[PDB]
């Protein structure tokens, strides 16, 4: 099977010159043997299902069925199989978005972004914090790449930032896995909530843990490379990294941290509360200031992503439902606007200054009402995933700290602040002297929009179509006694 | 132990404190190793031990081979230059 | 006499593509304030002011929120409370 | 606690100090009466950081009673508000003071060592999983901890209860 | 906000702070192939020496004079 | 099989003539490949970790010095690869990488320097290798000597080499008048606790240690790895460190020790600090190899380091190799040759490399990941395993000060990486040279060690645990 696809894949390459085919065809696929999977999938059930093991010593090259594990661990609950489901949907919209704006080295760039989106899905089915670091980690390499040789003009920056920071992060995340690991000898996800700490190393873990976490989700204060990243990334690196890379700390809070340091996570909750309402707040309003587009969007992750960590280290079942289901409508939405802003605009005026966009409404409708629909869906407009994730994250939060949920209720208002700021100047007015006019969205662009769109809408009219996967994980991590 | 030690030092000395030729420098590895080997040869002598006399004897033997490289380095170095201005 | 091989045959990078017309009329001033403005950090300054806005926002502003944070950890509990009822624990 | 001898203490540091600058200046000389003259004030420098940690340092443990990583930190903001005294910018003085101190405390915090505390380091303590009903110490793990151990070091509320829910809430 | 803390401190705390002084760290410690390299490794010998005899008094004190010296080699 | 290659080779090389050079170097490469696949199998002896002392107890063999011997045979293979053929055909490569009649000789002796180091159980031995060792390195520094920077470093090696060694021998001399022995064997836990050696132990350490160049003596080393010619500084940087390193390792006389403590975090500042501010190559390199010492020195500080040490040393040295070898090939794209022993010079000759040998850009990329630590790259489970080591052992502040000293060196990994992946103007068009199979196929065969090496893991660490326990 191998040889003979990797034949094909050859001849399709010789033949044709562009690989780019081949991976859609080959990403199409992989959607829909995970949705094979999902038919497949046993939720009345809170274990780990399709298990496998690689480069275990008696079959490095292979599955192993030893009586000893000392590969890496693979397999899947309901958690896993959401974010999962979700990147499978995501990927092949990734390879489209850029299907004719990508005019040279094309192959390699295709190749960059399939082998990106592979080593994220990879990543949610690892089992152990080894082989978890490792996907965790592979993706720097890949991102520096892509970015330093397919970015804008100030795409050196951009990579250098990338690297760093989440390097930066992921070493203190070394720290706390190595303890854990010549602390318990064990590094496995499945039965790590059974180990019980002393409360003092607890503590000492947990920092190494929540650095990684402060630099990932981001939060205030060390979230200032994101918007750079995304700003002089290429179209594909910063719909993967608002998509999904961002949701890999999500994850990796409610998989590496909650199960093993309970009680130092109770002990440190308020200082998340600190962090998280510092961060909805202050960058909330520092993008009121901002001139680029998408360093608009950008700014607007990080605030989702605020409330985000506010629901999930609530201590409640709606919390972590409602982190859960705005990470993927986040997911969902922050990819559409980012096509937006750096697919249609860029492509067309090839700048991302705000003072030249006026008007938009009277050459490009379309667009228009695509930018209010996507708009009022980022500000948490109901009937949106988007709305129920934030309410229920704010329910669980107002419940662990009733003052700071209180308090953090004003993100609604200040999210509608800047989106529609922006909103109101890209869509009226009269047409802008700067820029000539264009075509309007293409079918492919609307296509992908319209996938986002209604993907969003679904999980926003019933949100209840996920818990069939989820019923489990909301109770698998709150410590009430 | 007194005789060596003062000679390793003052040769040591001697070697950093060089501002005037690299000659001095070669004279200082010399001696140097001359006030080891009268370290270890006392105590050899105080033990009543014959290790510690085979090692000065191999030490000899090793500072006889490095002379021979070292001047045969400075004249590599000199055939290039035509003159030590240190 | 240290020249690299007569081998080598060097043509230009080209990058290919369709020189599409250019449908942005630049301004310069638009550019340059862009640019001042995406640039600021390397030219930021402490001032006064500078100064005043770093410790208000990096400093007093983290400490208020901790204070509450802090003081109010499991404090209220509401789910059905009734007349009469504390809604405080403490 | 008993206390540390802040006089004597600064005073032996200001005699190392001075003695370290010397020593400093001595080799600055070599490598470049003059001596002083072209010190670059590296005498002061050593004396001036040695008063300062030392006397800090000493005065925070004592005043405190503790001895801890934060009188580590507060020994280090003192000697770096007397090395970047020498800046005369006051951004650069608050730089040196916070970013030092900060250093020094995370310095303190792990041991105030750099070698390791070898009786008290993992390789040489009891780890891996207690025995039947003992008290756990710092690198020792179990399956159950005492639910009165949780309700002291965590604090009663936010779910954290003496007894747990349905047991306490059952009928009769 | 937006400039004075998220392109200013922020930034003064993270790449561009990190940048000069990493700039000025890094030129310090670059900055007669012989005699100058003895006085090196005299001057090492007896500052250990010194050092650890200090040490051995007491290792409190020697604390300001490591980060004198490194201030001397970085500043 | 060493020293009847040394014998043998210098009558040849006496009666051979200067054009022979090459295939006599061939001939040795064929011979010690022939070695290390023929008498591999003598790695049984070592099963239950059985230690032997042979030649009336001056050496010492076990399983660690069973595998650092090998490593030092593949090196010294890969190593004289570079000699024995030719990149290209061109007059231009004539010239620049000729092998000198003598060289393969004083190679084939400082690796019999280096096992000698090893394995010394004795103090006499130790000092005589160390010699020898020193001695060897001495004149292939200068064996070039139409270069006036390599006779100057040569000379300045000279001295240091000198000062250091002096310093060894008054260390072994001090320890003989103490003890009135020669062994470290004759030490015990008693003997430790009764007596106060740790000044001694740790001058010898240091007198070790400064001739591999750790901070704060490291910089003339940086100086002499510069000045060298490209091809003798891909040997004189490595074989001394994986010698000594392995020595002092397998020592263990410097446990928990305070001075080593604080020399072994200033060389990681100093290594990470100082080559930031680099634009030439080699010093680039240089100040990596200061860095990654540092990460050893930090294993001198605990017991049962063999697997991190084992671990650590083998991925260095493919990393090493491979990223010489990277800077070696991309010569032929340069279109500026500073000179005939140093003909790149500047990392910004590099510019544009992708656009001349994407797949060279390729491998350089999977090297400096390696060395920044990504997995699944060999570099991070090497950093891994030292992490677990020095944290089990309670370093918690040089275990937070080696975090930062990978993230600051990160910066000057990356550099490289930066400038070649930019663009050039003249982009190659054609060309009917071929790279030469054989050094190809050995930078591809490290390229793919470093990239897949890791699915191994769990079968080394199985092996490890039936040789070395
Ligand atoms: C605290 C007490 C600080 C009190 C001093 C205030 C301070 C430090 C602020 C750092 C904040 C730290 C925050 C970090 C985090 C905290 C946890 C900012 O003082 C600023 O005040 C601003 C507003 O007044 C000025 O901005 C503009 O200014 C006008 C131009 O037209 C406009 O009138 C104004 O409209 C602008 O806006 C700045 O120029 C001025 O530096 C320094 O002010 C003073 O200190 C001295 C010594 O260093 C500084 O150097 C002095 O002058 C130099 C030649 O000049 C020479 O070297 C020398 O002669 C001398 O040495 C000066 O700087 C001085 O002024
Ligand atoms: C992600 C951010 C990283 C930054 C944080 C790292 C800092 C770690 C600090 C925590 C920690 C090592 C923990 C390492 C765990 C993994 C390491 C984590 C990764 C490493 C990067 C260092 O604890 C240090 O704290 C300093 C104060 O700050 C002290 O400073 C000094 O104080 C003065 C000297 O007395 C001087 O005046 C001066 O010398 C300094 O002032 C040190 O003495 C002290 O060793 C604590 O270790 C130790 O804790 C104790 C009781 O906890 C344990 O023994 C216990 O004994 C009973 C009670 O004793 C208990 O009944 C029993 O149950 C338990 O047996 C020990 O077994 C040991 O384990
Ligand atoms: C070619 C050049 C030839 C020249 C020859 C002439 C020179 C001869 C002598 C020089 C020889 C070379 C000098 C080398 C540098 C000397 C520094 C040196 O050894 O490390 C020190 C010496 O610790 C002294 O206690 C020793 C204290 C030092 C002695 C006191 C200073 C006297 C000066 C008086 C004024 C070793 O302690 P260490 O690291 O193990 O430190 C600790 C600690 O000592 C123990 O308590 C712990 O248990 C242990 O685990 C450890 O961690
Ligand atoms: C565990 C870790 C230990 C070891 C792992 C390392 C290596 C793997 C083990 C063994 C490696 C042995 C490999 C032998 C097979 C490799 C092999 O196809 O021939 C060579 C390389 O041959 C070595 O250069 C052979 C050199 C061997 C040195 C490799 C060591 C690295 C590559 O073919 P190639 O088509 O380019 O060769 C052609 C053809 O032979 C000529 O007729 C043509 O005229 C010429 O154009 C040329 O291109
Ligand atoms: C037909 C004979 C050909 C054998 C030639 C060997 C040449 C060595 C040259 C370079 C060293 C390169 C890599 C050494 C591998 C370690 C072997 C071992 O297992 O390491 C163990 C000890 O683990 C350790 O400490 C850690 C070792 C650190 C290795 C770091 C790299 C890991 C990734 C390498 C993956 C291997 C590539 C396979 C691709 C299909 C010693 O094993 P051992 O002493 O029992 O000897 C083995 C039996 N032998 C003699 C017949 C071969
Ligand atoms: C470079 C980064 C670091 C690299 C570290 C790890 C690299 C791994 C390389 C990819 C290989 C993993 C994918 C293939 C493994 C699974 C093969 C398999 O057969 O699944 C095993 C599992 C159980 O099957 P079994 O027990 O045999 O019973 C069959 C009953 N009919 O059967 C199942 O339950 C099905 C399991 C489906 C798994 C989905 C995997 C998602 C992505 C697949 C390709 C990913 C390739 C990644 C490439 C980039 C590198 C990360
Ligand atoms: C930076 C970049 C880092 C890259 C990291 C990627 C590492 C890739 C390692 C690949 C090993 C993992 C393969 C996943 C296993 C999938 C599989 O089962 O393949 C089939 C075969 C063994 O299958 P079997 O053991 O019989 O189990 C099936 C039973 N139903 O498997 C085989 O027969 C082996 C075929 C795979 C050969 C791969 C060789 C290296 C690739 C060049
Ligand atoms: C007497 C009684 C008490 C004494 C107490 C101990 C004595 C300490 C001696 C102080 C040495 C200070 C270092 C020194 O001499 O520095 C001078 C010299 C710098 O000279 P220069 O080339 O001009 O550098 C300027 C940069 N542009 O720098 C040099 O010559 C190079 C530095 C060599 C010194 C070695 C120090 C040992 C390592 C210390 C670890 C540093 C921190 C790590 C933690
Ligand atoms: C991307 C880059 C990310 C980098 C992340 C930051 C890395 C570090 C930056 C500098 C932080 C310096 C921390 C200095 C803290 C000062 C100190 O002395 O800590 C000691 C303090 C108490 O320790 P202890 O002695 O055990 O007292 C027990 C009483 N309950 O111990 C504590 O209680 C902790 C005090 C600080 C809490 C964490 C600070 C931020 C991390
Ligand atoms: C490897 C095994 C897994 C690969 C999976 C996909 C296989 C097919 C790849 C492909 O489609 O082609 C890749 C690319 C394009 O081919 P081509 O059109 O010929 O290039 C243009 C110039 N000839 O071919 C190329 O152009 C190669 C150019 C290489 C680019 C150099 C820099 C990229 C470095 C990648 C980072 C890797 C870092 C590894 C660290 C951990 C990563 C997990």
């Amino acid at each position: 099977i191998l040889l003979s696809s990797l034949y094909l894949f050859n001849r399709i390459l010789a033949w044709q010159g562009n690989v780019k085919h081949f991976y859609l065809f080959a990403s199409n696929l992989l959607l829909l043997f995970i949705v094979v999977l999902y038919i497949n999938f046993n939720t009345f059930s809170n274990s780990f299902q399709f298990n496998f093991e690689l480069f275990n010593s008696l079959n490095p090259f292979g599955l192993s069925n030893s009586d000893i594990s000392n590969g890496l661990l693979f397999g899947i609950d309901g958690l896993s199989l959401t974010f999962i489901l979700l990147t499978v949907l995501l990927i092949p919209l990734t390879l489209l978005g850029n299907w004719y704006n990508i005019n040279f080295n094309s192959n390699l760039y295709y190749t960059l972004v399939l082998a990106i989106g592979l080593v994220i899905l990879l990543n949610f089915w690892a089992l152990d914090y080894i082989s978890f670091y490792i996907l965790f980690e592979a993706t720097l390499p890949l991102l520096f790449i892509l970015i330093h040789i397919y970015g804008s003009s100030d795409s050196e920056r951009a990579s250098f930032y990338v690297l760093m920071f989440t390097l930066s992060g992921s070493l203190f995340m070394l720290l706390s896995i190595v303890v854990i690991s010549i602390v318990l000898n064990t590094t496995n996800f499945i039965n790590h909530n059974l180990f019980v700490l002393s409360l003092d190393l607890q503590t000492i873990i947990w920092l190494g843990l929540f650095i990684a976490i402060m630099v990932k989700t981001p939060l205030f204060p060390i979230h200032v490379w994101l918007p750079v990243v995304h700003s002089e990334s290429p179209l594909a690196g910063s719909m993967i990294l608002a998509g999904l890379i961002l949701k890999l700390a999500l994850y990796a809070i409610l998989r590496l941290l909650l199960p093993l340091l309970c009680e130092a996570q109770i002990l440190y909750t308020p200082m998340i509360y600190i962090i998280s309402l510092l961060t909805i707040i202050l960058t909330s309003l520092a993008t009121l200031r901002q001139i680029d587009l998408k360093v608009i969007i950008a700014y607007s992750s990080i605030s989702h992503m605020g409330i985000a960590i506010l629901g999930v280290c609530s201590n409640t079942s709606l919390g972590i439902y409602g982190s859960i289901v705005l990470g993927v409508a986040h997911g969902f939405v922050s990819p559409a606007l980012f096509l937006i802003v750096g697919g249609i605009l860029y492509d067309r005026y090839h700048i991302r200054i705000v003072n030249y966009y006026k008007g938009l409404t009277t050459y490009m409708p379309q667009l228009a009402t695509y930018i209010i629909i996507l708009s009022f869906a980022n500000i948490g407009t109901p009937l949106t995933g988007n709305f129920t994730g934030e309410f229920l994250s704010l329910q669980g939060g107002f419940i662990r700290n009733p003052i700071i949920g209180g308090i953090s209720c004003i993100s609604v208002l200040l999210a509608a602040i800047y989106q529609l700021k922006l909103t109101n100047k890209l869509t009226g007015g009269i047409s802008s002297i700067y820029m000539h006019r264009t075509n309007d969205v293409t079918i492919r662009e609307k296509f992908i929009m319209n996938i986002l769109i209604i993907s969003t809408l679904i999980i926003g009219i019933c949100p209840q179509i996920m818990y069939n996967l989820l019923y489990w994980t909301v109770n698998n991590y709150i410590y009430i006694i | 132990m007194f005789i060596g030690t003062i000679i390793l030092v003052l040769s040591f000395l001697g070697f950093v404190f060089n501002r005037r030729n690299i000659i001095l420098a070669f004279i200082c590895l010399e001696t140097m190793l001359l006030g080891i080997n009268l370290i270890l040869l006392r105590n050899s002598v105080l033990f009543d031990d014959i290790s510690g006399s085979l090692f000065a004897i191999v030490i000899i033997i090793l500072a006889g081979v490095e002379s021979a490289i070292g001047l045969s380095l400075l004249v590599s170095y000199y055939r290039l230059r035509g003159v030590i201005n240190s | 006499e240290l020249k690299p091989s007569s081998a080598i045959q060097r043509g230009p990078l080209n990058k290919g593509g369709w020189d599409a017309p250019h449908a942005l009329h630049n301004d310069g001033a638009i550019d340059r304030y862009a640019h001042w403005r995406t640039f600021y950090q390397e030219r930021f300054k402490y001032t006064r002011a500078t100064g005043k806005s770093t410790l208000i926002f990096l400093v007093a502003f983290p400490a208020l929120i901790g204070y509450v944070a802090y003081q109010s950890e499991g404090l209220f509990e509401f789910a059905g409370k009734r007349r009469g009822e504390s809604v405080t624990t403490r | 606690f008993h206390p540390y001898n802040t006089l004597g203490l600064a005073t032996q540091s200001a005699m190392v100090g001075l003695g370290a600058g010397v020593v400093a200046a001595a080799a600055r000389n070599s490598l470049a009466l003059t001596t002083f003259s072209k010190s670059g004030g590296v005498v002061t420098i050593f004396t001036g950081a040695s008063i300062a940690y030392v006397f800090t340092y000493c005065s925070a443990a004592n005043l405190r009673e503790r001895k801890d990583g934060w009188n580590h930190m507060w020994a280090g903001a003192a000697t770096g508000a007397v090395l970047g005294a020498r800046t005369k910018l006051v951004p650069a003085f608050i730089g040196w003071t916070v970013l030092c101190g900060a250093a020094c405390g995370l310095f303190g915090w792990t041991g105030a060592r750099f070698n390791a505390d070898r009786k008290a380091s993992l390789e040489q303590s009891p780890k891996g999983f207690v025995q039947e009903d003992a008290h756990q110490t710092f690198w020792e793990v179990v399956h159950r901890r005492p639910l009165s151990l949780t309700v002291e070091q965590l604090g009663e509320g936010r779910g954290i209860n003496a007894v747990p829910i349905a047991t306490a809430t059952e009928a009769p | 906000i937006a400039h004075h803390v998220d392109k200013g401190s922020l930034y003064r705390l993270g790449p561009v702070g990190i940048n000069r002084l990493l700039n000025k760290a890094s030129y310090n410690v670059i900055n007669s192939s012989l005699s100058m390299n003895s006085m090196l490794i005299l001057i090492t010998i007896v500052s250990l020496l010194l050092l650890v005899l200090v040490m051995n008094v007491n290792f409190i004190i020697v604390i300001p004079v490591l980060i004198s010296i490194l201030y001397i080699l970085f500043s | 099989m060493l020293i009847l290659a040394i014998i043998s080779l210098i009558t040849f090389v006496s009666m051979s003539k200067l054009s022979d050079n090459r295939a006599i170097i061939r001939l040795i490469n064929i011979y010690l490949i022939l070695v290390l696949v023929l008498d591999s199998f003598l790695y049984l002896l070592f099963l239950n970790n059985q230690t032997y002392t042979v030649m009336g107890e001056l050496l010492i063999f076990n399983s660690f010095t069973f595998y650092i011997d090998m490593l030092i045979y593949f090196i010294m293979i890969v190593i004289s690869s570079l000699y024995g053929y030719n990149l290209y055909n061109n007059n231009l490569y004539k010239t620049l990488f000729e092998p000198k009649k003598e060289l393969i000789i004083l190679f084939l002796i400082n690796i019999l320097g280096a096992l000698l180091i090893v394995h010394s159980n004795d103090f006499i031995t130790l000092f005589v290798a160390i010699e020898l060792q020193s001695y060897s390195i001495y004149l292939i520094t200068a064996i070039y000597n139409s270069s006036y920077k390599a006779s100057k470093a040569s000379m300045l090696y000279f001295f240091m080499g000198g000062i250091l060694s002096i310093l060894i021998a008054y260390s072994i001399n001090t320890y003989y008048s103490v003890l009135n022995s020669y062994t470290l064997h004759s030490l015990d836990s008693l003997i430790i606790n009764t007596l106060d050696l740790n000044l001694i132990l740790i001058a010898l350490s240091l007198g070790l240690l400064f001739k591999i160049g750790i901070a704060p003596l490291h910089k003339w080393l940086i100086s002499i790895y510069e000045n060298t010619p490209i091809l003798i500084t891909i040997y004189i940087s490595l074989i001394p460190k994986i010698s000594i390193l392995s020595y002092l390792v397998l020592s263990n006389i410097s446990i928990n020790s305070l001075v080593i403590s604080i020399l072994a975090i200033l060389t990681l500042l100093v290594g990470s600090v100082g080559g930031l501010l680099q634009i030439k190559i080699k010093r680039l390199l240089a100040f990596s190899g200061l860095t990654n010492a540092g990460y050893m020195m930090l294993l001198l500080l605990l017991n049962n380091n063999e697997f991190s040490y084992l671990y650590y040393i083998t991925q260095y040295s493919i990393s090493h190799l491979a990223i010489f070898m990277i800077i070696i090939f991309s010569i032929y794209y340069i279109n500026y040759i500073n000179n005939q022993y140093n003909p790149i010079i500047y990392v910004n000759q590099l510019k544009g490399l992708i656009h001349d040998n994407a797949y060279l850009v390729l491998s350089m990329a999977i090297v400096v990941f390696s060395f920044i630590g990504i997995p699944p790259l060999l570099g991070f489970f090497g950093k891994l395993n030292i992490l677990m080591s020095i944290l089990n052992n309670g370093y918690y502040f040089i275990s937070i000060v080696l975090i930062v000293a990978s993230l600051i060196s990160a910066l000057y990994y990356l550099y490289l990486l930066n400038v070649s992946i930019q663009d050039k103007n003249n982009i190659l068009i054609n060309s009917n040279e071929t790279v030469s199979s054989v050094l190809s196929y050995i930078l591809s065969s490290l390229i793919i060690l470093i990239t897949f090496g890791f699915i191994y893991n769990s079968l080394i660490i199985d092996i490890f645990n039936v040789y070395f326990n």
